[PDB]
C-alpha cells in the first residue's frame, strides 16, 4: 500500500471503484485491434450542467483516466499496490465458429 | 429558391464555384414525384 | 450566397481543435437537412491557431479578418451561434475577398 | 488437425476451416467486408485477396479452407497491390459524403481506405448516384453510398427470416433494395443498422445527433426484456445517445432486440 | 451433318448404330476411348476433357449425379450452335446418352438461350421422338440403362454462359456463378454433383466412342488434338461455318474456306480468334499463329473457341473495341466488385477514346488497372473483358495517341 | 399496375404442372424461371400482381421472384408492342454495318430507340450478340431471326408486318 | 544509412564486451541510434566509464528522462541521453 | 414464427394426453435426445396457471422415465406468492412502480386511497397515487 504517498484524497481511493476489463470491440467495426489489452476505467460519477451555455460542468476529480494494460494479473496487482477496490472482469474471447460455402448449397 | 430543372438525369452540385462550396456530389433523379434535394447545398433539383 | 447557412454539422471543428474551445450540438432540419443547434466557442480558450479554418470541408467556419473586439465582459467572449453568424453577416464581403485572394495558395 | 504456416511460423490449425479463420487464429488480421461470421460467407467483395505461399494467383481469403502445410504471405507485396486494387475500385463511386453521412465516425470503409489504399485518386470521371427507397419508422436508407457486399440480404434470409428485402438488377444499377415501395418491419430490423458496412443504412432517431470520436461507451445489459443481453450503452457527456449490442455468448451474441434499441 | 435434323437425317450419320454395344455398362473403355482421345475443352477452358469427366467416377455417394450440357450463344462473333442445333440434335441427343452414361448420370438438362426459341422447339420436337423410338428413358436404347433427358429455355443471361452461373441459373436463384472450391463435380444442381459441357464434346463424344479416339488424336498437334468448328466473320467474303483440323493456318481456311479475305489490308491488321481473346498485328498473324490454341498461347493469345472477327482496317478498331467492351458493361451481374465496377470504368475512359479526348498518360493506367482485374473477379467474365484492352494498348498505340493530339488541336 | 389483377388460364396450369414435373421433388424453385415465360407468353407484359400470383404458386417470396424478373433482359416490366422488334447491336455486324440497318427502321417509324410507336405495336430496342453472328446484319422480331439484311429489305419486312404474315427468310 | 548503423553495431558490441557485468542488451535502433541497457544498481559504474575514454568520452548529459508505464514489476524507467 | 414447426390444439387436451402418450407426439417425444419443453409465463396466469404447469411436468417426467424481469431474481429470493392475491385488503400500498399493477384496479383505494409511488414516470400509477 502507497496510499500516504499519492497526494490522493481519501475520497477516491475509497468511495468509487475501478473496473478492471478489456474492452469489446465497437460493433460497427469489423476491426479487432482496440479490443485487445487490459485496461482499467473507473466508476463514473455525477456530470451536471452549466447554467450559462449548458456546458456539462463535472465536479470528480479523476473521471477521464484509463490505462492500457498486457496482462489482467498486473492490473489487479497494479489496483493492490494502489489499494484499489476492482471489479475484474472476464476476457470474452469469441468462440471458433465453422464455416462452409457449400453447405448453403446442401439441396 | 426556384427549382432547378434539367432535362438530363444526374447532375453535380458544387454549391456554387470551385473549391469554394461544399465537395462535389451528384443528385440523381430517378424520382419525378420528388425533388432532389442537395446533400450540403439545399438546392432541389428535378 | 444563396442566403442559406454554410455549416453542417461534421462537428469536426471540434475534433481538431487543440484548445477544444468549440462545442456543437447537431439536429435534424424539418426539412431533414443537417444543422447545428448550438454551435458556440469562445475566445477565452481559443488560441487562434487557424486549425478551424484548415479543417471545414465545406468551408462554413472562417477565421475572419477582424482583428478587433476587446470586451469589457467575460460572458461576451463566450460566442453563440448566433453570434457567429453576425459576424459572418458584417463581414461577408471581406471575407470572401480575402479566401478569394488566398484560396490558391492552399 | 492439420499444420499450416501463417506467413512463416507453424500453426497446428483445425481441419478444413477457411484460410482466413487460419490468421484470424494467428491473430494477424486480413481486410474484409462481405464475409462476417455469425451471417454466411460469400465470395463478393474480393477485399480478402491472400497470396498462396506459391500458387502464383491470390485467393479471397474466407473461402479457401487451410490444409496441408500450406504457407500463406499475408504481407506480401503481391497481396498488397490486389487490396489497392480493389480498393481504388470501391471508392470509385462511393459519394464525397464523409462530413454528413452518420457513419462517419469509424466506418470500416474509411479505415480500410487508411490502412490499404492508394492515397492518390486516379478515377476521373462521373459517379453513379441513386435515388433514395423509404424504408420503415427506423432505418435510414441512403444508398449510393451502397457497396453490395450483400450481408444485409444474408442478414435478413438468414436471421430475421423475413426475405422482404433484396438484390435487383444486373451490373451496375444493381441494387440491394427491395424493389416495391413495401414497408420492411421485423424485429431484428434495428440490428442491420449495426450490421450495414458503410452508412448506407443508419438510424433514424439518432441520426445526426452525434459523433463516434466523442461518446463514451459504457458496458452493462438489458432491461427491457429479462433475457438479460450485454451491450454498450453510448452517452455524449452526461446524456445518453445511442445503444448497441455487446457480443455474448451466452445470450445475445453481437445481436440485440429492437424494442431496447 | 447440316442435312435433315430428323432421325431420318441421322440416318445420314449412322444414326445410333452400336451405340448400344458402346453401353457395356461401364464408361472406363470409353472413358478411356475419351481420355486417350486427347479432347480438351471446348468451352474455352481447354480442360483434359476426359480427365475432367473422370473426377465424377467416385461410387456415387447415393447422391443422384447428373448432366448439364452448358448451350449458349451469347459470345461475339460466335454463331457456332446455331446451325447445328438447327440440323443435327440427334448425334447431340446421343452424346447425351453416352457421355451421361460416362458420369452414370441420371439425367440431362440442357440450358439454352430463350432467344432460341424455336429451335429449342424443333429440339423439344425430336427429343420427343427419341421417346417415341424408346432410345431414351428406361431401358434407353438397348443395354437395359435408365437415362432421363430434358431441355431448360434461357432468358437473355449471357453470364449464363459460364458453367456455375448456369447451374445456379437452374434453381431459380440468379445467374451468379458459385465461389470456388466446391464444383458441379462436388455439389453442383440443388446440392447433388453435376457436370457442363460444351455442345461440341458431348455432340462429338459418341463418335469418339465409334471411330478410333486416337484417330481423333491424329489431327492438329498432339497437345492441340483433333478438330473443331471455325466461324469466320468481320471483312470476308464468304462468313461461314467450318470444321477443320485444329493446326490449320488462319490465312489458309479463310482464304480457302471463307472466301478469302477482301484484301491484303487486313492481312497486315488484327483478327480476333473468338472475342475475349486478344486481336493481333502482324502482317504475319496467321503466317506465325496456327489456329489451334497452344499455337495462339505462343502469340498470347486463347482460341475464342474458334470465332473469328476479320477486321479492315476500312474501320477503326477502337470503335470495335468499345462496342465490346460496352457489351461487356451490360452483362456482369456484378456481384464481384472489381468486375461490377471496374468494366463500367473501362467503358467510361473508352469513350473518351473514341471521343478522342483523352491524355495520353491514362493509357497507362487503364493498362495498369486491367492488372487489377485480370486475375481476381470471381468468373472469367472479368478477364474475358479484361484481356482485350491489354492487347489493344500492347498495339495499335500510335492510333490512339494520334487521336488524342489531332483532338487537341480542337 | 396497382397490385391488381392477375389470373392464369387453366390450360397453363396444366402446362406448368407439365414443366414443373421436370424438376426434383425436393426442390420446386427451379419452376420459376419457365414460369414466368409462360406469364410473358400470356400477358405480352409482366404486371407485378403477375409475379405475386406466380410467388403464391410456388410458395417462394415474391422478392427472389423479383429477383429474377429484373436480373434478365428478356422478360419486360413496361408494356410491349405488337411487335416487339429487337436487333444487334454488336461489333460484328457493326462491321457488317448495322447502323444503316437501325438507321433505315428509325427512318421508317421515326421511333428514336426504346420508345414505343404511339400506335404501340413497334418498340425499337438495339440488342447485345443475338448470337447468330455468322450471318449479315440481323434483326430478329419476338423469336425470328432475319438475316442477309439490307435496309429496303427490313422495310419491306415491316411492310409485310402490316400484311399479317412474316417467314424466317 | 548503412554505415553509421555498422559503426554503433561494432560499438555496441565493443562496449558488450569490455564492461559485460551489467549491459543486459545493446539494441540498435534501426535509425542510428544505439541504447544499451542497465540494471537499476549500476547506473553510477556504467556512466562513470561511458565518461572515461576508450571512445565513451560522452560527456554532457542531454538529458535525464523518466518515461512512466503503469504495467512491469517496476514501473518508472529511467533514460539517459549521451 | 418464421420458420416451419408443428401447430397443435387446446391445452388440457393436447398437454394432457401426450402427457399420458394419447399424442402420437408424445412419441416423438419420446424417441427424442435431450427433449426441451418451453412453457412461457404467459401460460402461467390464464385463470388456472397450476394446471397448466402440472401438465407439462408430467411431460418432463415421462421423458425422464423413457431416458435416451421483476421475476427470476425475487423466486431467487423466495417473495412468492408475488401475485396480489393474498388480499384481504391491507392499507397503504407501497409503488415501487405502479404504472404496470395500477391499471388493475384500485379496490383498496376507497378503503385507503393512500398509495406512495417510487417510480420514474407519471405513467398511470403516479396520478393514482398518494406521496
Ligand atoms: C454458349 C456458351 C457461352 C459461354 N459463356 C461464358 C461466359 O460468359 N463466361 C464464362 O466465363 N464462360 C462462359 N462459357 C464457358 C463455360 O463457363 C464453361 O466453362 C464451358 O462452357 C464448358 O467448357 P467445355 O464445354 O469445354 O467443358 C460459355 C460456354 C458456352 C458453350
Ligand atoms: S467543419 Fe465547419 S461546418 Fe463542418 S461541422 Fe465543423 S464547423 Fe460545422
Ligand atoms: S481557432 Fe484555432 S484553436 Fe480556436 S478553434 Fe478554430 S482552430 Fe481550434
Ligand atoms: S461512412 Fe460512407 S460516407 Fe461517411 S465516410 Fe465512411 S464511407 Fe465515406
Ligand atoms: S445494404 Fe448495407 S450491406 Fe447490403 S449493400 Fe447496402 S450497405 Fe452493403
Ligand atoms: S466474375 Fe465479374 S463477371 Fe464473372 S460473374 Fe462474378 S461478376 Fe459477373
Ligand atoms: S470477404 Fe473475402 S471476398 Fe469479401
Ligand atoms: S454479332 Fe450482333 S448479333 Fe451476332
Amino acid at each position: 500500500d502507497i496510499t500516504t504517498l499519492t497526494g490522493v484524497p481519501e475520497e477516491h481511493i475509497k468511495t468509487r471503484k475501478v473496473r478492471i476489463f478489456v474492452p469489446a470491440r465497437n460493433n460497427m467495426q469489423s476491426g479487432v485491434n482496440n479490443t485487445k489489452k487490459w485496461k482499467m476505467e473507473f466508476d463514473t460519477r455525477e456530470r451536471w450542467e452549466n447554467p450559462l451555455m449548458g456546458w456539462s460542468s463535472t465536479a470528480d476529480p479523476l473521471s477521464n483516466l484509463v490505462l492500457t494494460f498486457s496482462t489482467k494479473e498486473d492490473a489487479v496487482a497494479f489496483a493492490e499496490k494502489n489499494g484499489w477496490s476492482f471489479d475484474v472482469e472476464e476476457r470474452k474471447v469469441p468462440k471458433p465458429k465453422s464455416k462452409s460455402y457449400g453447405a448453403n448449397f446442401s439441396w | 429558391q426556384p427549382v432547378s430543372e434539367v432535362g438530363s438525369r444526374v447532375i453535380s452540385c458544387d454549391g456554387g464555384g470551385g473549391a469554394l462550396g461544399h465537395p462535389r456530389v451528384y443528385i440523381n433523379l430517378d424520382k419525378e414525384t420528388k425533388t432532389g434535394t442537395c446533400g450540403y447545398c439545399g438546392l432541389q433539383f428535378r | 450566397p444563396s442566403g442559406e447557412e454554410r455549416c453542417i454539422a461534421c462537428k469536426l471543428c471540434e475534433a481538431v481543435c487543440p484548445a477544444q474551445a468549440i462545442t456543437i450540438e447537431a439536429e435534424p432540419r424539418a426539412d431533414g437537412s443537417r444543422r447545428t443547434t448550438r454551435y458556440d466557442i469562445d475566445m477565452t480558450k481559443c488560441i487562434y491557431c487557424g486549425f478551424c479554418q484548415e479543417a471545414c470541408p465545406v468551408d462554413a467556419i472562417v477565421e475572419g479578418p477582424n482583428f478587433e473586439f476587446s470586451t469589457e465582459t467575460h460572458e461576451e467572449l463566450l460566442y453563440n451561434k448566433e453570434k457567429l453568424l453576425n459576424n459572418g453577416d458584417k463581414w461577408e464581403a471581406e471575407i470572401a475577398a480575402n479566401i478569394q485572394a488566398d484560396y490558391l495558395y492552399r | 488437425l492439420i499444420e499450416v504456416f501463417v506467413d512463416g511460423q507453424s500453426v497446428m490449425v483445425e481441419p478444413g476451416t477457411t484460410v482466413l479463420q487460419a490468421c484470424e487464429k494467428v491473430g494477424m488480421q486480413i481486410p474484409r467486408f462481405c464475409y462476417h461470421e455469425r451471417l454466411s460467407v460469400a465470395g463478393n467483395c474480393r477485399m480478402c485477396l491472400v497470396e498462396i505461399e506459391k500458387a502464383p494467383k491470390v485467393v479471397a481469403a474466407c473461402a479457401m479452407p487451410v490444409m496441408k502445410g500450406w504457407n500463406i504471405l499475408t504481407n506480401s507485396e503481391k497481396s498488397k497491390k490486389a487490396r489497392e486494387g480493389v480498393m481504388e475500385f470501391l471508392l470509385a463511386n462511393h459519394p464525397l459524403d464523409c462530413p454528413i453521412c452518420d457513419q462517419g465516425g469509424e466506418c470500416d470503409l474509411q479505415d480500410q481506405s487508411m490502412m490499404f489504399g492508394s492515397d492518390r485518386s486516379r478515377f476521373l470521371e462521373g459517379k453513379r448516384a441513386v435515388e433514395d427507397k423509404n424504408i420503415g419508422p427506423l432505418v435510414k436508407t441512403i444508398m449510393t453510398r451502397c457497396i453490395q457486399c450483400t450481408r444485409c440480404i444474408r442478414f435478413a434470409s438468414e436471421i430475421a427470416g423475413v426475405d422482404d428485402l433484396g438484390t435487383t438488377g444486373r451490373g451496375n444499377d444493381m441494387q440491394v433494395g427491395t424493389y416495391i415501395e413495401k414497408m420492411f418491419m421485423s424485429e431484428l430490423s434495428g440490428n442491420i443498422i449495426d450490421i450495414c458496412p458503410v452508412g448506407a443504412l443508419t438510424s433514424k432517431p439518432y441520426a445526426f445527433t452525434a459523433r463516434p470520436w466523442e461518446t463514451r461507451k459504457t458496458e452493462s445489459i438489458d432491461v427491457m426484456d429479462a433475457v438479460g443481453s450485454n451491450i454498450v450503452v453510448s452517452t455524449r457527456t452526461g446524456e445518453v445517445m445511442r445503444i448497441l449490442p455487446r457480443m455474448h455468448e451466452d445470450i445475445n451474441e453481437e445481436w440485440i432486440s429492437d424494442k431496447t434499441r | 451433318g447440316r442435312h435433315d435434323w430428323r432421325l431420318k437425317g441421322a440416318q445420314s450419320r449412322g444414326d445410333w448404330y452400336k451405340t448400344k454395344e458402346i453401353l457395356l455398362k461401364g464408361p472406363d473403355w470409353i472413358l478411356g476411348e475419351v481420355k486417350t482421345s486427347g479432347l480438351r475443352g471446348r468451352g474455352g477452358a481447354g480442360f483434359p476433357t476426359g480427365l475432367k469427366w473422370s473426377f465424377m467416377n467416385k461410387p456415387s455417394d447415393g447422391r443422384p449425379k447428373y448432366l448439364v450440357v452448358n448451350a449458349d450463344e451469347g459470345e461475339p462473333g460466335t454463331c457456332k450452335d446455331r446451325e447445328i442445333i438447327r440440323h443435327d440434335p440427334h448425334k447431340l441427343v446421343e452424346g447425351c446418352l453416352v457421355g451421361g452414361r460416362a458420369m452414370g448420370a441420371r439425367a440431362a438438362y440442357i440450358y439454352i438461350r430463350g432467344e432460341f426459341y424455336n429451335e429449342a422447339s424443333n429440339l423439344q420436337v425430336a427429343i420427343r421422338e427419341a421417346y417415341e423410338a424408346g432410345l431414351i428413358g428406361k431401358n434407353a436404347c438397348g443395354s437395359g440403362y435408365d437415362f432421363d433427358v430434358f431441355v431448360v429455355r434461357g432468358a437473355g443471361a449471357y453470364i449464363c454462359g459460364e458453367e456455375t452461373a448456369l447451374i445456379e441459373s437452374i434453381e431459380g436463384k440468379q445467374g451468379k456463378p458459385r465461389l470456388k472450391p466446391p464444383f458441379p463435380a462436388d455439389v453442383g444442381v440443388f446440392g447433388c454433383p453435376t457436370t457442363v459441357a460444351n455442345v461440341e464434346t458431348v455432340a462429338v463424344s459418341p463418335t469418339i466412342c465409334r471411330r478410333g479416339g486416337a484417330w481423333f488424336a491424329s489431327f492438329g498437334r498432339e497437345r492441340n488434338s483433333g478438330t473443331k468448328l471455325f466461324n469466320i466473320s468481320g471483312h470476308v467474303n464468304h462468313p461461314c461455318t467450318v470444321e477443320e483440323e485444329m493446326s490449320v493456318p488462319l490465312k489458309e481456311l479463310i482464304e480457302k474456306h471463307a472466301g478469302g479475305v477482301i484484301g491484303g489490308w487486313d492481312n497486315l491488321l488484327a483478327v480476333i480468334p473468338g472475342g475475349s481473346s486478344t486481336p493481333l498485328i502482324p502482317k504475319s498473324v496467321c503466317e506465325t499463329v496456327l489456329m489451334d490454341f497452344d499455337a495462339l498461347v505462343q502469340a498470347q493469345t486463347g482460341l475464342g473457341t474458334a470465332a473469328v472477327i476479320v477486321m479492315d482496317r476500312s474501320t477503326d478498331i477502337v470503335k470495335a473495341i468499345a462496342r465490346l467492351i460496352e457489351f461487356y458493361k451490360h452483362e456482369s451481374c456484378g456481384q464481384c466488385t472489381p468486375c461490377r465496377e471496374g468494366v463500367d470504368w473501362m467503358n467510361k475512359v473508352m469513350a473518351r477514346f473514341v471521343k478522342g479526348d483523352a491524355r495520353p498518360a491514362e493509357i497507362d493506367s487503364l493498362w495498369e488497372i486491367s492488372k487489377q482485374i485480370e486475375g481476381h473477379t470471381i468468373c472469367a467474365l472479368g478477364d474475358g473483358a479484361a484481356w482485350p484492352v491489354q492487347g489493344l494498348i500492347r498495339h495499335f498505340r500510335p492510333e490512339l495517341e494520334e487521336r488524342m493530339q489531332q483532338f487537341a488541336l480542337q | 399496375n396497382p397490385d391488381t389483377p392477375f389470373d392464369f388460364t387453366p390450360e397453363n396450369y396444366k402446362r406448368i404442372e407439365a414443366i414443373v414435373k421436370n424438376y426434383p421433388e425436393g426442390h420446386k424453385a427451379a419452376a420459376v424461371l419457365p414460369v414466368l415465360d409462360l406469364a410473358q407468353r400470356q400477358n405480352g407484359w409482366l404486371p407485378i400482381s403477375a409475379m405475386n400470383k406466380v410467388a403464391e404458386i410456388l410458395q417462394v417470396p415474391p422478392m427472389r421472384v423479383y429477383e429474377v424478373a429484373t436480373f434478365y433482359t428478356m422478360y419486360n416490366r413496361k408494356p410491349v408492342g405488337k411487335y416487339h422488334i429487337q436487333v444487334c447491336t454488336t461489333t460484328p455486324c457493326m462491321l457488317r454495318n448495322s447502323d444503316s440497318i437501325l438507321e433505315a427502321i428509325q427512318k421508317k417509324l421515326g421511333i428514336k430507340v426504346g420508345e414505343t410507336t404511339p400506335d404501340k405495336l413497334f418498340t425499337l430496342i438495339e440488342v447485345e450478340c443475338l448470337g447468330a453472328c455468322v450471318n449479315a446484319p440481323m434483326v430478329q422480331i419476338n423469336d425470328n431471326y432475319y438475316e442477309d439484311l439490307t435496309p429496303k429489305d427490313i422495310e419491306e419486312i415491316i411492310d409485310e408486318l402490316k400484311a399479317g404474315k412474316i417467314p424466317k427468310p | 544509412n548503412d554505415v553509421v548503423h555498422k559503426q554503433l553495431s561494432a560499438f555496441g558490441q565493443y562496449v558488450a564486451e569490455i564492461l559485460p557485468k551489467y549491459v543486459q542488451q545493446v539494441q540498435v535502433s534501426c535509425f542510428n541510434e544505439l541504447e544499451i541497457f542497465i540494471h537499476p544498481d549500476g547506473v553510477i559504474p556504467v556512466l562513470t566509464f561511458l565518461r572515461d575514454h576508450t571512445n565513451a568520452q560522452f560527456k554532457s548529459l542531454a538529458d535525464l528522462t523518466a518515461v512512466d508505464v503503469p504495467t512491469r514489476q517496476n514501473r518508472f524507467e529511467i533514460v539517459y541521453n549521451l | 414464427l418464421t420458420y416451419r414447426y408443428d401447430h397443435l390444439g387446446d391445452s388440457p387436451k393436447i398437454l394432457q394426453d401426450i402427457a399420458s402418450g394419447n399424442h402420437p407426439f408424445s412419441q416423438i417425444l419420446k424417441e427424442a435426445k435431450k427433449p426441451m419443453v418451453v412453457l412461457g409465463s404467459s401460460a402461467l396466469q390464464r385463470s388456472d396457471g397450476t394446471a397448466i404447469l402440472a401438465a407439462v411436468s408430467n411431460i418432463a417426467q415421462n421423458i425422464r422415465l423413457s431416458s435416451g424481469a421483476s421475476q427470476v431474481a425475487a423466486l431467487d429470493l423466495g417473495y412468492k406468492p408475488g401475485v396480489e392475491a393474498i388480499r384481504k385488503n391491507p392499507p397503504k400500498v407501497l409503488f415501487l412502480l405502479g404504472a404496470d399493477g395500477g391499471c388493475i384496479t384500485r379496490q383498496d383505494l376507497p378503503k385507503d386511497c393512500f398509495i406512495i409511488y417510487q417510480g420514474h414516470h407519471g405513467d398511470v400509477g403516479a396520478p393514482m397515487a398518494d406521496v
